[PDB]
């Protein structure tokens, strides 16, 4: 309910967004989850419901031009050894970044995180998260279709998946949504 | 009267709700903000600005 009250904020020439320069109620708001996240790294819940829902607001925040725009903090929360929970609220913010700030370097780290992780559920997920929430469409033009793409998702449809059945339908379907049925146009 | 009564007197008691809640309220709050903070200052720490 707290992530759902926050408007986009009133950015003016592209200001940084510091301590400062932020809003009189989204300082509350973010007062409130830092308290409630803490508290969680302290006490937790049953399947760190609040770690989920304040990793869930701090993107939203994110979204909204109120917190900065780095991943390095859903980064840190999609490591191997925290709960699945919040690993795959960790990685569903950081597909979402990489759809709107169009980074090259978040998509590699996802790409990677498909290609070796230990936990094949983490996996499928990515692939899902991926295909729901893509970084870009057959219509888009992006600085991320490249020939390079095309041959790593390529190469990940081909060999990479050839271990679980559930990869490499989840890679078909990341290509579809990508590139679509004909030849993928961003190529010689 | 002062040449021979006497009775006790107590003090005066606070037995309102209103603020009965916001005297729980607010301890609970700055118990929970000092033990959240000395935790964080004598272990590893993070940090939502650069150097926070």
């Amino acid at each position: 309910a707290l992530a759902n009250s926050v408007t986009p904020a009133v950015s003016v020439n592209n200001e940084v967004r510091t301590l400062d320069n932020l809003n009189p109620d989204v300082r509350l708001i973010l007062e409130e989850i830092t308290r409630f996240l803490n508290m969680e790294k302290l006490l937790p819940s049953y399947r760190h419901t609040i770690t989920v829902s304040c990793l869930r607001a701090i993107r939203v925040l994110q979204k909204n031009g109120h917190v900065p725009s780095d991943p390095a903090l859903f980064k840190s929360y999609a490591e191997y050894g925290h709960f699945v929970d919040i690993r795959i609220a960790a990685l569903e913010a950081v597909v979402d970044y990489t759809k709107v700030d169009r980074s090259y370097e978040e998509l590699q780290w996802l790409l990677n995180m498909i290609q070796n992780d230990p936990v094949p559920y983490v996996r499928h997920k990515i692939l899902n998260m991926l295909t729901k929430n893509p970084p870009f469409t057959k219509n888009m033009e992006s600085p991320l279709c490249n020939e390079a793409l095309v041959d790593q998702l390529w190469k990940l449809m081909n060999s990479g998946t050839s271990h679980d059945w559930r990869l490499r339908c989840g890679a078909v379907d990341l290509y579809f949504t990508l590139f679509g049925l004909s030849r993928p146009s961003c190529l010689p | 009267p002062h040449t021979y009564i006497k009775t006790p007197t107590y003090r005066e008691p606070v037995s309102d709700y209103q603020v009965l809640r916001e005297k729980a309220a607010s301890q609970r709050r700055d118990v929970e903000r000092a033990l959240t903070r000395f935790m964080a200052k004598t272990g590893e720490t993070q940090s939502l600005f650069k150097d926070d």
